[PDB]
């Protein structure tokens, strides 16, 4: 008999092709997140700043009246 | 760029180990004598770069 290494009735397929999955996100919309994401960085900001700007003058307040 | 190099060592590294079934060299296997190929492979191999491809 014969013993050698043959292929068992022939192999299965073999892979060989490229890919890519080009996610994405379409990056136009990805701008509008970018800016999205920065004018509500800024209207916070803004809030935040003019608040603190009202206790700003609050402790002016304290010095003005505390100074004679 | 450090690390695809390595990547592709620890397959390299595995057909090193294939030549070494074959032969028994890390590297340096003589292995092809003239008139044809000397000392033909052992029994299990084939599926084996079949796993690998």
């Amino acid at each position: 008999v014969k013993q050698d290494m043959p292929p068992v009735g022939g192999y299965g397929p073999i892979d060989y092709k490229r890919n890519l999955p080009r996610r994405g996100l379409s990056g136009y919309s990805m701008f509008a997140v970018g800016i999205g994401a920065l004018l509500f960085g800024y209207w916070s900001m803004m809030r935040w700043n003019r608040e603190r700007r009202r206790l700003q003058i609050e402790d002016f307040e304290a010095r003005i009246a505390l100074m004679p | 760029a450090m690390t695809p190099f390595f990547w592709m060592f620890e397959e390299r590294e595995k057909m090193f180990e294939f030549y070494e079934r074959v032969s028994g060299a890390r590297m340096h296997a003589a292995y092809v004598r003239p008139g044809g190929v000397h000392q033909d492979l052992p029994l299990g191999l084939m599926d084996d770069i079949y796993e690998f491809s």
